[PDB]
Formats: C-alpha cells, structure tokens, sequence
C-alpha cells in the first residue's frame, strides 16, 4: 500500500 | 536500468510536490492505480480495496472540463499495464470497447460504461451534483468520488480464474492460496506496483523470487518488467515461487500445514528471515518448527516476525484463503 526508488 | 526509474521516480514525485504541496502527494500503489495528466493538474485514483474511483483537478482555470476528461477516459481506459506509465503526466492513448472498469462500475442509471456517450452523461450528473472542492491552504481542488460495485473484487478476480486455474495444475499448488495471495498483494490489480519493486497481480519482486523461479524452468537471467505485467506470465510465476517455497527452501518443515504457514510468510519477507525467526541455523530451525504445533508456528510468526508487514500478511492470507477454499 501506496512508489518506487 | 534501475538507476534510470529511480531517478525518474524522484522527479515524478518532486513534480507532484510542486503543484500540489508535500501533503498532498498521492501515488500509485499496489492496490491503488494513480495516473497524473494536465502537468500534474489532474489525477485520476482507483482504490481497489476501498472500491472507490477519485478524480481531482487543481487546475485554476475550467476546472469540470479538466475533470470530464479524466472521468471519461478512467472510464474507458483499456486493460494495458505494459503500455501505461502511472509515473509520467503523459496522457496515453487508453480508450478500449472492453474498458477495465467495465462491470465494475455503473452510471447514475445502474448501466456499465463501455462508450463514450454514456461515460460523458455521467460524468455531467457527477459535475453537476457531486462536485466537491477542499483546500491545499494555497488553492482548490476540485473532485467527484465514484463507487464501485459492491462485488467489485469478485467481478476482477473472475479475469483471472482461468490463468489461477492452469497455475494450479500446472505446479501442484491449491487455487484458494494463489487467489488469497494475490487479492491480498494487490486486490486483482494489473497495474501493480509496489515502493520495494513488486510487480504486478501477485506482486513478484524480478530479483529475487523471479530470478529464482527462473533457475527451476532452466533459465539464466532475469524476468523483464512486461513479462511480469502479463498477469499470466505474472500468475505462472507467483504460483512457481510458492510452490518452490515449499518443495525446496522451506522443504524441511514437516507438517504441511506449518510449511504453509512459514511459505505464506516467506513469499512475503523470504524464506531466510522466516526461518531465522526460529534460528540462525536454517537446518536447527526447521528442527524447532517441527517440535511444535502448526497453531503455535502461526502464533510464533504472527507475534515475532521481524517485520510488521509480513506479521499481518500471514494473518491476512491464511483469513483469505478459507473464503477461496471451498467451491
Ligand atoms: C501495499 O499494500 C503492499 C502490498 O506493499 C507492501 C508494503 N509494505 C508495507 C505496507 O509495510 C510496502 O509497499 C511496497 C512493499 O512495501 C510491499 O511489500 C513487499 O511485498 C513483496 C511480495 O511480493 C515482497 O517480496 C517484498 O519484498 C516486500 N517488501 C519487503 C518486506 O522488503
């Protein structure tokens, strides 16, 4: 649950 | 390269920040599809969990306009994980005669939205009278939420039945715990992403369970990011590394329904750090384990794994799967 880096 | 998306994600995120402010960054999840259009102005959010649909515009000037775009074209949008970049404020090119949401939600009439004269209708009834505004502190923002079906859930994990099915067959590995997995990583949704990297339906990490399921099929290398937004090629390879989990790294538990609940765990945290709950000697923790009950193993892994995640991940799996194991 919400990116990415 | 992964220094490119990372990069790439740092500028994605900062572009939000700007426009929007630091606390009204909202981005795309593994249960939370998010794609940015109009410079950032607009985004469009589905949360599968909540079976909610929010769109919202911060755009100065036409604000509806900016909104009945991105309510039509949500709609409308076609199944393609592999073309779209939830990560770019680029608008794709989406609109299909099978929507995604198609089914999944219904207009003002109760009707499902494949065409663009009914989805444009209903987004004139949500402009009209379910427009709402809030405030950044600085500027407004302007939204209309959409429910979904109430068996939003049950009509998305019916696209993928079929593909459970063969996976099932395929490598000895019961229905009810590929879908409990799945529905838990990433509520049936194709355009999966995950902050640790997980990709897609079933959430597989490329490096790590990827590459290791393609050492078992004969392969050297690594399982491409389109390749695992294939939800058949993604649901073949989930299904593999549970299976694996269980024939091979946590092969020393004795009792089948300890090892489930060890390979539930490491699918999430890996098999290392299951084990280690136990031991530093992967081989005496598979002694321990087998000196114990399979509820005691559960309670040991839902109370003192390291990891508060993988704790309520077991947890969540094994409540799933009991509603997927009858049939
Ligand atoms: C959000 O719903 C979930 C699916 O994502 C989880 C989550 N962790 C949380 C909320 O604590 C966070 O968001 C992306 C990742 O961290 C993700 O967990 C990752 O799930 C996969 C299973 O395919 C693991 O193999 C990843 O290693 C795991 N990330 C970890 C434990 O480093």
């Amino acid at each position: 649950a919400x990116k990415x880096x | 390269d992964t220094n490119g998306f990372d990069i790439l994600m740092g500028q994605f995120a900062h572009n939000i920040e700007n426009i929007w402010g630091f606390k009204e960054v909202v981005i795309a999840g593994p249960k939370d599809y998010v794609k940015y259009t109009d410079q950032y102005q607009t985004r469009s959010h589905i949360n599968f969990d909540d079976g909610t649909i929010t769109i919202e515009t911060i755009a100065g000037t036409e604000p509806a306009a900016h909104l009945r775009r991105a309510i039509i074209k949500t709609l409308l949008m076609g199944d393609d994980p592999s073309s779209v970049d939830l990560y770019s404020d680029v608008d794709d090119i989406t609109i299909s005669k099978e929507p995604f949401l198609y089914g999944q939600v219904v207009d003002n009439t109760g009707q499902p939205i494949r065409w663009e004269g009914r989805a444009s209708n209903f987004a004139d009834y949500l402009l009209k009278n379910r427009l709402k505004s809030r405030s950044n502190g600085l500027r407004i923002i302007y939204s209309v939420t959409i429910n979904m079906v109430p068996n939003h859930l049950d009509k998305r994990a019916h696209k993928y039945l079929g593909m459970v099915r063969q996976a099932s067959r395929k490598y000895g590995v019961d229905e009810s715990l590929i879908l409990a997995i799945m529905q838990t990583q990433s509520s049936f949704n194709p355009y999966a992403v995950s902050r640790s990297d997980a990709l897609g339906l079933m959430q597989v990490v490329q490096h790590t369970a990827g590459k290791d399921v393609f050492r078992s099929q004969g392969k050297s290398g690594t399982p491409s990011r389109s390749f695992l937004f294939d939800p058949a090629s993604n649901i073949d390879t989930g299904t593999a590394y549970l299976a694996m989990l269980n024939n091979v790294y946590l092969g020393g538990i004795d009792n089948p329904t300890s090892r489930r609940y060890a390979v539930i765990t490491a699918y999430n945290g890996g098999a290392g750090s299951v084990l280690r709950v136990f031991s530093n000697d992967k081989i005496q923790a598979a002694n321990i384990i087998n000196t114990m009950t399979p509820g005691d193993v559960y309670q040991t892994l839902t109370t003192r794994h390291p990891s508060a995640e993988s704790r309520r991940y077991l947890y969540k799996v094994n409540t799933a799967q009991k509603s997927y194991r009858r049939r």
